[PDB]
């Protein structure tokens, strides 16, 4: 006998998922604590950003000619030196010189700093995105120089 | 049935070779009381009286 | 159960059935981001927007490349020069 | 722009040299011309050269006598049972039976 008369396949549906729900939970309560909230909350979490940040944001490889030009990294912890390649992910809005104050840490950056791709220098008053799109298209490496000449 | 048995006893067993004994520190009740000799006497006479 | 000839398969669905759900929440996102921008053009626009693309600068001082329009100092008798 | 005698790629073609030759062609060309592919040639039928297309040609067929044999055969586990001690599949997976 399949189905009753009066009652909705909706209501039925409404039930299997209040039936499901409450077989998990009585399942999490049941469980490990040294296992299920690692397994359900902090690694669902961590693949979540990252994916979401990699299949929505852009990023772009950073690389820096000289050494004299790499930042003070000394304070901040969890990166005590600077390394070229860098990913770094950016917004569509972001400009040259809100790059070049997020790589050098809101610090006093040194001298005629500039940006290049593939040889092209970048303005500071520019779109990393659509300088990127027109000089170096699918080729985002960045390079920071000083243009002294 | 035989099959049935070593199967179940393979994957569920503490043994030198566990399938599922794995990231174990809050034990059930059967390996619990099965490990800890002492505290099955005692929760069973508390449970009697 | 599980065995030695199936590592590719639990090393693949161990790490991708869980980007699924991010998987489906880019798509939402992509979506409710169209509607968006649809809603904007509907409601209009000075310079057009391009639907598929990335980014869209391009506003009364600016260019469809994130530059300032060259010629936009004064007015001009048929509107806006674009 | 600076060392034209040296520079070759980017001087006028010879025709140029000449002094002699609807609308007429330039008098004026560069051999920089010579790297670009749609320079002289036109760009006709340009986006449409990916869109002829073809189909396969394979058949998926094969007898299968059944009756010439009496035995089975082996065959391969593709994907593991989840639908079997689906909870504990992330921390049996790693073992070998
Ligand atoms: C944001 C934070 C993110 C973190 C998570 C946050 C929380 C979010 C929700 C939960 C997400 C985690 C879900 C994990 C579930 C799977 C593994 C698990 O952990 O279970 C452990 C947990 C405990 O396991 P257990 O204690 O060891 O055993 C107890 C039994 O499970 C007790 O079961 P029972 O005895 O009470 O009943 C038997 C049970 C059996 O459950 C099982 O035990 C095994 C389940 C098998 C799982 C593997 C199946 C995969 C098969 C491949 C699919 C092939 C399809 C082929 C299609 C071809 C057709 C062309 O039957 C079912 O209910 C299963 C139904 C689903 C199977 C569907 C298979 C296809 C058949 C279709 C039938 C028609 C539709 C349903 C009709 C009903 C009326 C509507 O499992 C359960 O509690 C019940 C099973 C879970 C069923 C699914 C529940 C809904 C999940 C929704 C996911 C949506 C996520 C997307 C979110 C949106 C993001 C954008
Ligand atoms: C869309 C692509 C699908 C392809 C893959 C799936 C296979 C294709 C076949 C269709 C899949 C669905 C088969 C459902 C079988 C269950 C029928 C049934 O009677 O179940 C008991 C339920 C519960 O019934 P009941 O308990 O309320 O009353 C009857 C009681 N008995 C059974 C004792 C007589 O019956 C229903 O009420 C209707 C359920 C089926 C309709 C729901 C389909 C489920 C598929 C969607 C999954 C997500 C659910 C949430 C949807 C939210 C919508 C906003
Ligand atoms: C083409 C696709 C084919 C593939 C099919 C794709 C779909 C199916 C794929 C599923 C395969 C993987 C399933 C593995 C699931 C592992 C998750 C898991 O079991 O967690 C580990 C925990 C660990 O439990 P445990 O550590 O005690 O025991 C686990 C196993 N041993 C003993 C061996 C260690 O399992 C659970 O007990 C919880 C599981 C149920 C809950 C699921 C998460 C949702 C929770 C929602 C409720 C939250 C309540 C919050 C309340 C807070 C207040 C208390
Ligand atoms: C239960 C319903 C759940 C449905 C799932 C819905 C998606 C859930 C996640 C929404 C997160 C929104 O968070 C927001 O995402 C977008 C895209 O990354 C970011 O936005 C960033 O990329 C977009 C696209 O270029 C631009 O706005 C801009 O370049 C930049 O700001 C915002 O900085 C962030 O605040
Ligand atoms: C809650 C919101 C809706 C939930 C449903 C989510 C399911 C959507 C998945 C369908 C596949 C999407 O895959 C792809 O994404 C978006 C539309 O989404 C489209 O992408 C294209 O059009 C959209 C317009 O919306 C633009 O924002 C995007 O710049 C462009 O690339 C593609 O044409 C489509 O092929």
């Amino acid at each position: 006998p399949l189905g009753v008369k009066g009652r909705s396949v909706f209501a039925g549906m409404r039930s299997f998922i209040g039936q499901r729900l409450g077989r998990l939970y009585d399942s999490f309560y049941y469980s490990q604590s040294s296992t299920k909230y690692v397994m359900v909350f902090l690694f669902p979490a961590g693949i979540f950003y990252t994916r979401f940040r990699a299949d929505t944001k852009l990023g772009y490889h950073v690389f820096i000619n000289e050494e004299k030009l790499y930042p003070d990294y000394s304070q901040n912890y969890f990166d005590t030196k600077w390394t070229n390649g860098r990913k770094v992910y950016l917004d569509d809005e972001t400009t040259v010189e809100q790059l070049k104050a997020q790589i050098y840490g809101g610090k006093a950056a040194p001298e005629n700093v500039k940006v290049a791709c593939r040889g092209r220098v970048f303005e500071d008053a520019d779109n990393v995105a659509m300088a990127v799109r027109a000089f170096c298209k699918r080729d985002p490496r960045l390079l920071l120089f000083q243009d002294n000449l | 049935k035989q099959a049935w048995h070593s199967r179940m006893g393979k994957f569920n067993d503490r043994s030198d070779t566990p399938m599922l004994y794995a990231y174990m520190n809050e034990l059930p009740s059967w390996e619990y009381y099965d490990l800890h000799r002492s505290a099955f006497l005692e929760h069973m006479t508390y449970f009697l009286v | 159960s599980t065995s030695p000839g199936l590592a590719f398969a639990n090393l693949t669905l161990l790490l991708d059935v869980p980007q699924l759900p991010a998987i489906w929440a880019v798509n939402a996102w992509r979506e409710l981001n169209g509607l968006f921008t649809e809603m904007k053009t509907l409601a209009g626009t000075s310079d057009l927007l391009y639907p598929s693309n990335r980014y869209n600068p391009q506003n009364e001082k600016t260019n469809r490349m994130g530059r300032p329009r060259k010629y936009n100092h004064g007015e001009w008798m048929f509107g806006n020069s674009y | 722009p600076f060392m034209w005698r040296q520079r070759a790629y980017c001087a006028p073609v010879p025709s140029a040299f000449a002094s002699q030759q609807g609308v007429r062609k330039p008098l004026l060309r560069s051999n920089s011309e010579s790297l670009s592919v749609f320079s002289q040639i036109p760009d006709g039928l340009l986006g449409h050269t990916t869109s002829v297309t073809m189909g396969n040609s394979d058949i998926f067929f094969l007898p299968k006598p059944s009756n010439l044999l009496k035995i089975a055969l082996p065959a391969f586990v593709f994907m593991p049972n989840l639908t079997i001690f689906t909870r504990a599949f992330p921390f049996y997976a790693h073992t070998s039976a």
